[PDB]
């Protein structure tokens, strides 16, 4: 059976950079190897077959080289839309095997988040729970700190956040943080604040509302 | 060209059999190609499960040979996967494909179907509006959204104005709450100018619970 | 065992069909056959692929590949051969599973002669 060793595991590179991805086969497989691009939530898409043949219609910045055991995928000039996980597939034999994958993220200029706060809806409060949401929109890099404050009391252990996959056009992220309180706990306090720390901000940005408006 | 579509349950209890079917369109399965099943656990790599020739001759991943069966019905232009004795390790997006080989320039993949292996029951979401405490044209851009709370299993889909509004939309990955239920937020940035005049509705679909909700956000 | 491609020398009168036979066995039910002419640049020019679902969209109808009843012998026919069809030909046999392998035949010569 053919085992594939793919390197690296993850890379961050700037628009225009030459990107090098390598797959090593456990034994000689001639040029019987293909390269795939997988965008999040999509099937893997073929780029290159026979190690070095670009599929007609795939952008020319993608190229492949190698035969025997060492195979190289090159992106000559990285573009924002090239954010993806890249996989090699050996075509030498069944059982079929893929490389472990290389995740490619785009390095771009620092962009500060645009911050928005949303109170719990009247409809939710009826049910006995309060969800307070903080949105950090279109920022880079991904690293960001959200601190919830309730009447100037720093919250801990009662929030969860989620981050978008990197944007295929502007290479930015967005982040949602949700603070969960009981109705009783929500009604005990007045000032709900989301404090955001980020490389693009010289000092933290706070968005707030008063319960009862 | 060729189109493939996976179908079958999105939720299977541990120890039961996972059954998936692949419907092939645009060309016959009868021919010179192998037809494969490939899976991808959330945030993990691709694992080939097995492939089948129109004749019914199969190759199976040695790790899954004890549990996995590939079958083909040329009468219905479909092929199928049965995986016995499922566990949480079998939670994955399952893809069907026309296998690439060294004698062609092209392959074809289905969109994939998520299968969650869990004892937990199907639950439909509540959909709550995300709107600012007070509406203001003080800056150019304002955010609206929908909180899709307390559903199981994945996935939910969210569109805006029945897919007419796509620009500035961010639909976040679901978070698993301590309750064992998912929650998802979808937001859109629009000219604060437009809030008084134009209407904004999120369209939420949770197929497992047969939940279709249209929430007006004001 | 690479495929055989016979006859080694084939002499036909212009207007007649020029029919080679590509032969191979000991391979899995999952195979592809390619028929090549050697170009002036000593490059393989693909005339036809078999079966039909492997054919390039522009494949010329004058290059006919037929699987004979025994399933191991294949006729590869130039329909109404012309003088300029004179040259060097071969077949490639591809096994797909469980191990993918490409094996080319030895080259054969076609001579298409003037009709008197």
């Amino acid at each position: 059976d053919i085992q594939l060793t793919q390197s690296p595991s993850f890379l961050s590179a700037s628009v225009g950079d030459r990107v090098t991805i390598i797959c090593r086969a456990s034994q000689g497989i001639n040029n019987y190897l293909a390269w795939y691009q997988q965008k999040p939530g999509k099937a893997p898409k073929l780029l290159i077959y026979a190690a070095s043949t670009l599929q007609s219609g795939v952008p020319s910045r993608f190229s492949g080289s190698g035969s025997g055991t060492e195979f190289t995928l090159t992106i000559s000039s990285l573009q924002p839309e090239d954010f993806a996980t890249y996989y090699c597939q050996q075509l030498d034999s069944y059982p079929r095997t893929f490389g472990q994958g290389t995740k490619v993220e785009i390095k771009r200029t620092v962009a500060a988040p645009s911050v928005f706060i949303f109170p719990p809806s009247d409809e939710q409060l009826k049910s006995g729970t309060a969800s307070v949401v903080c949105l950090l929109n279109n920022f880079y890099p991904r690293e960001a700190k959200v601190q919830w404050k309730v009447d100037n009391a720093l919250q801990s252990g009662n929030s969860q956040e989620s981050v978008t996959e990197q944007d295929s056009k502007d290479s930015t992220y967005s982040l949602s943080s949700t603070l969960t309180l009981s109705k009783a706990d929500y009604e005990k306090h007045k000032v709900y604040a989301c404090e955001v720390t980020h490389q693009g901000l010289s000092s933290p940005v706070t968005k707030s509302f008063n319960r009862g408006e | 060209q060729v189109q493939l579509q996976e179908s079958g349950p999105g939720l299977v209890k541990p120890s039961e059999t996972l059954s998936l079917t692949c419907a092939v369109s645009g060309h016959s399965i009868r021919g010179s190609y192998f037809w494969g099943w490939i899976r991808q656990p959330p945030g993990r790599g691709l694992e080939w499960i097995g492939s089948i020739y129109h004749s019914g001759s199969t190759y199976t991943n040695p790790s899954l040979k004890s549990r996995a069966t590939i079958s083909v019905d040329t009468s219905k232009n479909q092929f199928s996967l049965k995986l016995n004795s499922v566990t949480a390790a079998d939670t994955a997006v399952y893809y069907c494909a026309r296998d690439l080989d060294i004698a062609t320039t092209r392959d074809y993949w289905g969109q994939g179907t998520l299968v969650t292996v869990s004892s937990a029951s199907t639950k439909g979401p509540s959909v709550f509006p995300l709107a600012p405490c007070s509406r203001s044209t003080s800056e150019s851009t304002a955010a609206l959204g929908c909180l899709v709370k307390d559903y199981f299993p994945e996935p939910v889909t969210v569109s805006w104005n029945s897919g007419a509004l796509t620009s500035g939309v961010h639909t976040f990955p679901a978070v698993l709450q301590s309750s064992g239920l998912y929650s998802l937020s979808s937001v859109v940035t629009v000219p604060s100018s437009s809030l008084g005049t134009k209407t904004y509705t999120c369209n939420v679909d949770h197929k497992p619970s047969n939940t279709k909700v249209d929430k007006r956000v004001e | 065992n690479p495929p055989t491609f016979s006859p080694a020398l084939l002499v036909v009168t212009e207007g007649d069909n020029a029919t080679f036979t590509c032969s191979f066995s000991n391979t899995s039910e999952s195979f592809v056959l390619n028929w090549y002419r050697m170009s002036p640049s000593n490059q393989t020019d693909k005339l036809a692929a078999f079966p039909e679902d492997r054919s390039q969209p522009g494949q010329d109808s004058r290059f006919r590949v037929t699987q004979l009843p025994n399933g191991r012998d294949f006729h590869m026919s130039v329909v109404r051969a012309r003088r300029n069809d004179s040259g060097t030909y071969l077949c490639g046999a591809i096994s797909l599973a469980p191990k993918a392998q490409i094996k080319e035949s030895l080259r054969a010569e076609l001579r298409v002669t003037e009709r008197r």
